[PDB]
């Protein structure tokens, strides 16, 4: 199953520079996982969601919908929807602007 | 819906989304085969003599039944490429945007609130 | 003058006054219009101009509770009368080339 | 006791054989979950699943302004206008994602349709979303409270101040003045209200209405 | 100048106390943005600031806006 | 359990750590002005020592620690 | 108006065998309390399969697995169901 445990598998494989699982309450309503990653290039990244797709379409989830890689012509920020954790991928700079990380786990307190 | 000039909120955190004066963007574009505008569509929007790409998150409009009708019709902004311009969104948004086709999960990783 | 202000617009070319009568030293708008001392903000220049001339305007404002009209300083009419004053040339003799002049 | 609207059919030609089909999923439905008396001036708090999230449920507050759709696909508004802006949703009373439904506050306003609190003050339909449901006494008369509010300015999203709307809930003689209060009467036609072919007498059909829900339990 | 002094210092030592157990989030960046949270806003700052930022962090401390796993 | 095991591995956490210097590092440093510490700072020498050997330090004596050679005496007796 | 139209392709999802009703969906031509022609679809795809459904006619007297109240489809909603849950 595609699940957060091999996120960890997958990640750490390619030598990801940052990783960032936060799990969501149940009463806030996208997902259950949110995963925020980084890169060192956006080849770095187009190959890391093009290979996260890879895993998922031979595991299987057959009656599960199948996924669309959002962001193709933008190189700062690359998104992959799934049914129970969202993958998110940016550069380091594009980490602090966005500060993506305290929205997630502060939904009203931050700047 | 949104047609063409329709006026807009853009809710933003952004420093081109609190302007002065002429506080009232004006759209001149809907990116669909209609002039109609929906939940999870792209306008052009002018703001302060820019023209900017754009997307409509509710509206003022009833559509279908468990969907809310926003009472006024607020629009989310973005470049070209698809990722939004602010940083922060405070008002609410619908959940309506995951199932449609389009660079939606942009939008929602900003969102605040999901009502 | 030379092209209509609709197509550019007002406060558009608002801002370029403020351009062109604070970077080149010549802050001759302040004797005429003196708001307080000089400002570069083109929100707070149409606003005072707006007290000494007593506009009002009638605006549909959009929030997100619904359209409400709130009573504004006019903007556009601020916009105006502050570009008239510069082409009778009560604003003060100015080169626009200057940018062009540096080098 | 009260009957609730969508039970009563609305006049027409429809044959009686649809309707007693319709109420016989009306009833089954209700089984599952309960659905308490609320009114047009109650507050109430659903939670839905819904098929867009990966199996939430999603608690939304507001005001039943409007309590129209008349059958199976009945239908309820709700109101509210949380972090400074408004949310409108139409909740299906039938539909099966809906898992309970409650009464914050069940009372009644003067008005049967509460659609001018969109051209209303905000602060006369905010609500406090985690805010506990008031005690109810078991056999007293429902509470109306006469609240008639204060509107903004005179481009109202509709025409109000006229009598064919009939509204009670506006306190309407500090913002609109006595000239165009005139005006507004000369679209009075008073011989509506006291007409007799278009007022549908509904006194006989509740009865048959009630004999189908107490013989389904 | 805080709500309390000794509480700066027992929202820092309890915040690293739930980060030893983290396991699939880096715990290497994870204490490089526990510092860079406090060292850059919690200098010099106004009065009722210092008051809003503590009380941030008293919500972060229960994860009931959401927990970094 | 010998007094000078804790002399040459606390100190060698310390060693790793890279705010602090060899040049000023004696017996008896100061934390203020021979040491040039913070107040979360103080905590962050302690998380130096946590991850390593102890895990029951309490919140009020971690606060006196103050200089080298208490960290090895007051840490002799918790064990 | 007034003249005889043919709507194509419209699923039964429900039959209530007490009444004789037939859940069809979308739009009849035709008012309410009208008459109309009740044939199986002429549409390719929709015309073939046709091996399950009782050839004749159907005939209550056969008495063999005398059918309920209310034959469902798949994808309905039973009414007496709970709640949907999509998790
Ligand atoms: N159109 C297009 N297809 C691409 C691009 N990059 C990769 N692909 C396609 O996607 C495939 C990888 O996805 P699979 O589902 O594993 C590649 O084999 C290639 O055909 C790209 O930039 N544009
Ligand atoms: N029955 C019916 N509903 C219609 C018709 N036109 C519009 N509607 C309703 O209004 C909604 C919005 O229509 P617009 O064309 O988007 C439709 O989804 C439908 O509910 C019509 O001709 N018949
Ligand atoms: N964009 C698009 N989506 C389609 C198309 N055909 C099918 N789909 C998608 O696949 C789903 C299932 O369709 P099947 O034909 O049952 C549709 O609801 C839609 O989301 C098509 O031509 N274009
Ligand atoms: N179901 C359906 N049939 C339509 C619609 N519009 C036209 N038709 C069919 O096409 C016929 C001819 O219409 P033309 O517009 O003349 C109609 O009588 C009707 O049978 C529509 O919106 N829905
Ligand atoms: N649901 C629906 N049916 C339509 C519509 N327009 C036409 N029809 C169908 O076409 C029939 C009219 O036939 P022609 O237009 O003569 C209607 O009775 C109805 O069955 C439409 O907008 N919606
Ligand atoms: N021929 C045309 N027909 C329709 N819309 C047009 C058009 N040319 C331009 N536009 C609109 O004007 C926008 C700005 O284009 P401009 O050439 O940069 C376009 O994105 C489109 O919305
Ligand atoms: N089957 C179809 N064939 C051609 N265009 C279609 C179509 N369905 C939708 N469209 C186009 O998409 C627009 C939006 O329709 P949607 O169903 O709201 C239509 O007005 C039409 O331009
Ligand atoms: N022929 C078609 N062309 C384009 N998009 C289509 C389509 N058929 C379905 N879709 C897409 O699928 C959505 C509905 O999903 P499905 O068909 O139930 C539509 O709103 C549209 O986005
Ligand atoms: N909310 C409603 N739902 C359905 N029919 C309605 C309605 N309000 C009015 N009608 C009907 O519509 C017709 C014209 O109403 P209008 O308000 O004049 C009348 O026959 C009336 O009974
Ligand atoms: N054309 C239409 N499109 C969508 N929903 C409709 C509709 N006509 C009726 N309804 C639904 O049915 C309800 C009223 O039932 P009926 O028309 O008495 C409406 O409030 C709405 O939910
Ligand atoms: C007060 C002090 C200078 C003490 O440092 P010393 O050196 O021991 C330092 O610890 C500090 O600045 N604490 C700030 C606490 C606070 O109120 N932070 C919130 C600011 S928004
Ligand atoms: N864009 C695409 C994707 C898949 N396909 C077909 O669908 C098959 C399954 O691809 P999925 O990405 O697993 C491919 O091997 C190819 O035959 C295609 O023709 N065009
Ligand atoms: N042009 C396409 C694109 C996708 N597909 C289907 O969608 C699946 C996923 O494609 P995405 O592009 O990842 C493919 O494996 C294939 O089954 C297709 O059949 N034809
Ligand atoms: N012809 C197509 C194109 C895309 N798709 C779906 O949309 C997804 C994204 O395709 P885009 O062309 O990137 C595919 O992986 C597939 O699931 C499809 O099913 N058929
Ligand atoms: N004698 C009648 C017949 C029908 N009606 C109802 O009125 C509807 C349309 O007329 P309004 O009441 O104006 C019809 O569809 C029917 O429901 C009525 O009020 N009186
Ligand atoms: N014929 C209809 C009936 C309802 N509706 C929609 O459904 C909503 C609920 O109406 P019900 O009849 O209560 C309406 O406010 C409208 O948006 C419609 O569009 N067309
Ligand atoms: N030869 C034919 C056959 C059918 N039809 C039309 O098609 C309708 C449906 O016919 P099917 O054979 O059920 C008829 O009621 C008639 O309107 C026709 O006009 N001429
Ligand atoms: N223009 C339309 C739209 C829908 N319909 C009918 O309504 C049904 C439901 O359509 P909705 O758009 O989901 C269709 O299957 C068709 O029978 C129609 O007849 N004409
Ligand atoms: N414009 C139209 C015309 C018909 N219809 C539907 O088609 C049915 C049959 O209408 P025909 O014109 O007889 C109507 O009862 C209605 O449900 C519609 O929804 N919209
Ligand atoms: N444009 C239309 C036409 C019919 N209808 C509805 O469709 C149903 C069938 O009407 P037909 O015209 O017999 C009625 O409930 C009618 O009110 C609708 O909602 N919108
Ligand atoms: N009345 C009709 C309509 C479509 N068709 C055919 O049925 C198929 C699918 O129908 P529509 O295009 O959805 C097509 O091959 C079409 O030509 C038919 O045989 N008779
Ligand atoms: N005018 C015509 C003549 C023949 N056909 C035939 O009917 C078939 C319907 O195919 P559907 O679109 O699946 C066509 O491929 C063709 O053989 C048609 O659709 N229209
Ligand atoms: O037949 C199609 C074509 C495109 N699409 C969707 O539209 C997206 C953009 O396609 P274009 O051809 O660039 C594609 O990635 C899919 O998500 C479909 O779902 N089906
Ligand atoms: O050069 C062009 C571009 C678009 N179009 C039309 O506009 C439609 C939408 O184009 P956009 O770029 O999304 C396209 O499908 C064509 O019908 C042209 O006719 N010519
Ligand atoms: O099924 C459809 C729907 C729309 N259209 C075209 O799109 C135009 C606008 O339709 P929309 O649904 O508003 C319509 O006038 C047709 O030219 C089709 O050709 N087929
Ligand atoms: O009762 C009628 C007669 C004709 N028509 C339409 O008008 C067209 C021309 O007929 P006339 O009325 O002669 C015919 O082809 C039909 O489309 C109707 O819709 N209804
Ligand atoms: O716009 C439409 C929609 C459906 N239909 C008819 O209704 C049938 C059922 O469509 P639905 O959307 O499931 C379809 O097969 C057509 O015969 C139309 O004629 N026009
Ligand atoms: O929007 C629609 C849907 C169906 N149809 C017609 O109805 C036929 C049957 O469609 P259904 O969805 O099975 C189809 O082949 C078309 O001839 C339309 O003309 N427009
Ligand atoms: O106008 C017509 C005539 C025949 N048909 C179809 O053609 C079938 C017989 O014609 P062929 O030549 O076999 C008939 O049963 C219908 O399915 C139409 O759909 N429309
Ligand atoms: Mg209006």
């Amino acid at each position: 199953k595609f699940d957060i445990d091999m996120m960890v598998s997958l990640l750490r494989q390619e030598n990801a520079r940052d990783i960032c699982v936060i799990q969501v309450p149940p009463e806030m309503r996208y997902t259950d996982y949110f995963v925020i990653v980084s890169g060192t290039s956006t080849r770095h990244l187009h190959a890391m969601a093009f290979y996260v797709v890879k895993m998922y379409k031979h595991l299987k989830c057959k009656r599960d919908p199948h996924v669309k890689i959002e962001g193709k012509d933008t190189d700062d920020w690359l998104c992959v929807d799934f049914g129970s954790m969202v993958i998110h991928l940016m550069l380091p700079e594009t980490r602090e602007i966005y500060e993506l990380e305290k929205l997630w786990t502060l939904r009203s307190y931050d700047d | 819906a949104i047609q063409k000039m329709t006026r807009v909120r853009v809710v933003d955190n952004s420093a081109l989304g609190n302007s002065p004066y002429h506080r009232a963007p004006r759209c001149i574009h809907v990116y669909k085969k209609n002039g109609v505008g929906k939940v999870g569509d792209q306008i052009l929007l002018a703001i302060k003599g820019q023209k900017k790409k754009a997307l409509i998150v509710g509206h003022c409009m009833p559509g279908p039944r468990m969907t809310p009708r926003f009472d006024s019709n607020n629009v989310v902004l973005i470049e070209d490429n698809g990722n939004p311009v602010g940083t922060r969104i405070k008002t609410p948004i619908p959940t309506s945007l995951r199932k449609r086709e389009g660079e939606y999960s942009k939008v929602l990783a900003i969102a605040q609130n999901f009502v | 003058g030379t092209v209509l202000d609709h197509l550019v617009g007002e406060e558009t070319m608002a801002d370029y006054l403020l351009y062109t009568l604070n970077k080149h030293q010549r802050f001759g708008y302040v004797q005429h219009y003196g708001l307080g001392s000089a400002c570069d903000n083109v929100e707070r220049v149409l606003k005072s101009v707006a007290v000494k001339l007593g506009k009002t305007q009638k605006v549909k404002v959009l929030t997100g509770t619904g359209n409400v009209n709130i009573i504004q300083p006019n903007y556009p009419a601020a916009a105006r009368d502050f570009l008239q004053t510069f082409r009778r040339g009560l604003l003060g003799s100015v080169m626009l080339d200057l940018d062009v002049l540096r080098g | 006791r009260f009957l609730s609207p969508e039970f009563i059919p609305r006049r027409g030609r429809t044959d009686p054989l649809k309707f007693q089909i319709e109420r016989k999923d009306m009833l089954e439905r209700r089984k599952v979950l309960h659905i308490p008396e609320f009114y047009v001036g109650s507050i109430l708090r659903v939670t839905t699943a819904d098929p867009y999230a990966s199996g939430k449920i999603s608690q939304f507050l507001g005001i039943c302004i409007q309590r129209s759709g008349r059958g199976l696909g009945a239908t309820f508004i709700l109101r509210n206008v949380i972090e400074g802006q408004g949310v409108e949703i139409c909740f299906e009373l039938y539909n099966p994602r809906v898992q309970e439904i409650q009464v914050v506050k069940l009372e009644k306003r003067l008005d049967d349709s509460l659609l001018y609190l969109r051209d209303a003050l905000p602060e006369y339909s905010t609500f406090d979303v985690n805010m506990k449901p008031v005690v109810q006494e078991p056999n007293q008369k429902v509470p109306v409270n006469e609240l008639k509010v204060k509107m903004k300015p005179k481009p109202w999203s509709k025409r109000w101040e006229r009598p064919n709307f009939n509204i009670k809930g506006i306190r309407f003689d500090l913002c609109l003045t006595e000239q165009q209060m005139k005006e507004a009467q000369k679209w009075n036609q008073p011989w509506l209200e006291f007409d007799m072919m278009r007022e549908y007498d509904t006194s006989k059909i509740e009865a048959a209405i009630w004999k189908e829900i107490e013989a389904s339990k | 100048a805080p709500w309390s002094r000794e509480a700066v210092l027992s929202l820092y030592r309890a915040l690293l106390r739930q980060g030893r157990q983290l396991r699939y989030t880096d715990r290497d960046f994870y204490f490089a943005s526990i510092r860079r949270e406090f060292r850059k806003n919690q200098k010099l700052e106004d009065a009722e600031a210092r008051e809003r930022q503590l009380e941030k962090g008293l919500v972060f401390l229960n994860g009931k806006l959401g927990r970094i796993i | 359990l010998t007094l000078e095991g804790i002399q040459d591995r606390v100190l060698y956490v310390l060693k790793l750590y890279d705010k602090i210097d060899p040049e000023k590092l004696s017996v008896n440093s100061h934390f203020m002005k021979d040491l040039g510490l913070d107040s979360l700072d103080q905590v962050e020498i302690i998380m130096a020592m946590e991850d390593e050997f102890g895990f029951e330090i309490p919140d009020i004596d971690a606060e006196k620690l103050m200089c080298p050679q208490e960290i090895v005496d007051y840490i002799a007796d918790k064990k | 108006g007034n003249i005889y139209r043919t709507e194509y392709g419209l699923k039964v999802w429900r039959i209530n065998t007490k009444h004789n009703i037939i859940y069809v969906n979308g739009s009849v031509p035709g008012h309410k309390n009208c008459l109309v022609k009740v044939k199986d679809s002429k549409l390719p795809a929709y015309k073939d399969l046709g091996k399950n459904l009782p050839f004749p006619t159907y005939f209550p007297d056969g008495d063999e697995e005398e059918l309920p109240e209310d034959l469902y489809d798949e994808n309905v909603c039973q009414p007496g169901a709970p709640s949907i849950t999509f998790a």
